[PDB]
């Protein structure tokens, strides 16, 4: 845990405009690799310089996505810290928060004009709660009976 | 059964992350907790806690 | 010949495991962290039981 | 002081282990991807599916080439498709060409 | 299991049997098997041998461009320092505050050349460690490992963790080390013979 804190100490923090720019780079890289595959199979002629610079576009978008996740790792730790003592230890909650971060960063739009953390908090909390429901007990209980147990 | 269940959860989550494609911080943290879980299964209390 | 376990022993030799020997021992691969159903009290599929 | 009772979930019969007049058995053979036979003794009156789970780790198919059907498998949620469900072709291609122009002006100078 | 994992009996129970086999410290094996330090599996020698000359020429050219950047920054800061000299000396006032901008420009030139010396030391360090490339070498500071990847990422293979230990043991013939240990215990003496 302390090693993970030192590992997430390396990251930085961004703002909403930079998040929108990162999403633009991500979608441009995804279009770039879709076009790369599209001209790979049954293609006519892949341009060398255009293929090189759109490969660099794809790599730039991938590294942008990586640094975005690294930036939001501290946020998801601070979000996941409010679930101690409920079945699992902290690490399972951390990794479920990482899964929720992946799902939210897939399901995010750059024309929202919304803060990424405020967007993703519902997804993170949803993933953590449903995984707590799945891995709460020795015998698995369906979520509706879990709900009425909570009630 | 609790230890076996824990190792099952960590292994399935790592398999899901490795088919998904994830950054190395996430992947190697998952590998580290899997390794710690296996050690806790074989001899609980030797290293760490 | 420790398969049918005849009543005639000469030596007991301990060695070292291999992955091939383990998967040759096993009768399947457990992949779910499920033990019993909460209501019908019957064992689950591809779980610990 | 404290003496309890209990039983595992299961009942126990008492028969005789005769080994002659058993049910008639068909022996079926399956095969995984990595050349792994798994001999499956079924009943003689038994339907044989083309695929069967084995200890090897996967659903090993039949050793026959009679049922080779690979059809119903697809990834239903790709990031490209769920990008397409929210973003249009001209907007995405405009973003792509803007980033291509930016990286041309950056790498080229 | 999706990724390999080592035993606990062959690592933690002192004496560490794996550490005795591969000749490492046990605490320095802990960093490998608990994912906190990089360890190089294998490194080429012939390709590295000719790329010693060719990439030392490349390294010297890169250091020359780095030094050109350094003297350009030093000349720009010195021109700003001479501008501070001209725009302090032109007004006749108390020169104590007029020496403060000059000392700030001198300190700026000092930190420019000091940071340039530090990145020059970084270049020297990555080339020196590439010349020092041997198997069973721990590499801490994975950012510096990434520097090794982007510059000299070829001519060697590295990994990290239980699968790295697996690769190491797979590329480990015991007979040569057995004969070496036989020769050591037959000829020498002392702590190395006891080990």
């Amino acid at each position: 845990v302390r090693a993970y804190l030192k590992q997430i100490g390396k990251v930085a923090l961004l703002n909403a405009e930079e998040e929108v720019e990162l999403a633009k780079r991500i979608e441009a890289g995804l279009y770039a690799t879709q076009l790369m595959t599209e001209l790979s199979e049954r293609g006519e002629k892949l341009p060398a310089a255009q293929r090189r610079d759109m490969m660099w576009i794809c790599r730039d978008g991938d590294r942008a996505k990586n640094h975005l996740l690294e930036a939001n790792l501290r946020l998801v730790v601070s979000l996941a810290k409010r679930y101690t003592g409920r079945g699992m230890a902290f690490l399972d909650l951390i990794q479920e928060g990482n899964l929720g971060l992946i799902r939210a960063v897939e399901k995010f739009d750059y024309t929202k004009g919304y803060k990424f953390s405020t967007y993703a908090t519902w997804w993170i909390r949803q993933a953590i709660t449903r995984a707590m429901a799945d891995q709460a007990r020795t015998i698995r209980i369906p979520v509706h009976m879990v709900e009425v147990i909570n009630k | 059964n609790d230890l076996y269940r824990r190792v099952i959860n960590r292994n399935n989550r790592l398999k899901r992350l490795i088919d998904l494609g994830a950054p190395e911080i996430i992947v190697n943290n998952e590998k580290r907790m899997l390794q710690e879980s296996v050690d806790a299964l074989f001899d609980n209390g030797r290293r760490g806690r | 010949g420790a398969m049918l376990d005849v009543n005639f022993f000469d030596e007991l030799r301990i060695g070292l495991a291999t992955a091939e020997d383990i998967r040759q021992w096993s009768y399947g691969e457990v992949k779910k962290p499920e033990t019993i159903n909460y209501r019908t009290l019957k064992p689950e599929k591809d779980g610990l039981f | 002081d404290r003496v309890l009772r209990g039983s595992r979930l299961g009942a126990v019969s008492y028969e005789t282990d005769r080994n002659h007049d058993l049910a008639p058995r068909q022996i079926a053979r399956y095969r995984t991807d990595n050349g792994e036979e798994f001999e499956v003794p079924f009943a003689d009156d038994a339907e044989i599916p083309g695929t069967w789970l084995c200890r090897n780790g996967m659903e090993g198919t039949l050793i026959e080439g009679d049922l080779p059907e690979p059809k119903k498998v697809k990834p239903p949620r790709t990031h490209w498709d769920m990008l397409l469900e929210r973003r249009s072709i001209e907007e995405l291609e405009e973003l792509l060409k803007e980033r291509l122009e930016l990286i041309r002006s950056r790498r080229r100078g | 299991l999706a990724a390999p994992v080592t035993h606990i009996w062959y690592f933690k129970g002192v004496p560490s049997r794996l550490g005795y086999l591969l000749d490492l410290a046990p605490k320095d094996l802990e960093k490998i098997i608990y994912f906190a330090a990089y360890v190089i599996t294998s490194v080429d020698e012939e390709m590295r041998h000719n790329e010693l000359s060719t990439l030392e020429a490349e390294m010297a050219v890169e250091r020359k461009a780095v030094e050109d950047q350094r003297d350009g920054e030093l000349e720009a800061r010195a021109q700003k320092l001479e501008a501070d000299l001209a725009e302090l000396e032109a007004e006749g006032a108390k020169a104590d505050a007029r020496r403060k901008v000059r000392d700030g420009g001198e300190r700026e030139m000092r930190q420019i050349r000091d940071r340039a010396q530090r990145e020059l030391d970084r270049l020297e360090d990555i080339w020196s460690t590439f010349t020092k490339l041997a198997p069973k070498q721990l590499i801490v500071d994975e950012n510096l490992y990434r520097e090794l990847v982007d510059r000299y990422g070829e001519y060697f293979t590295g990994a990290m963790g239980a699968e790295s230990i697996q690769k190491l043991i797979e590329n480990f013939d015991i007979d040569a080390e057995a004969e070496s240990l036989r020769d050591v215990i037959r000829n020498g003496k002392g702590q190395k013979k006891l080990r």
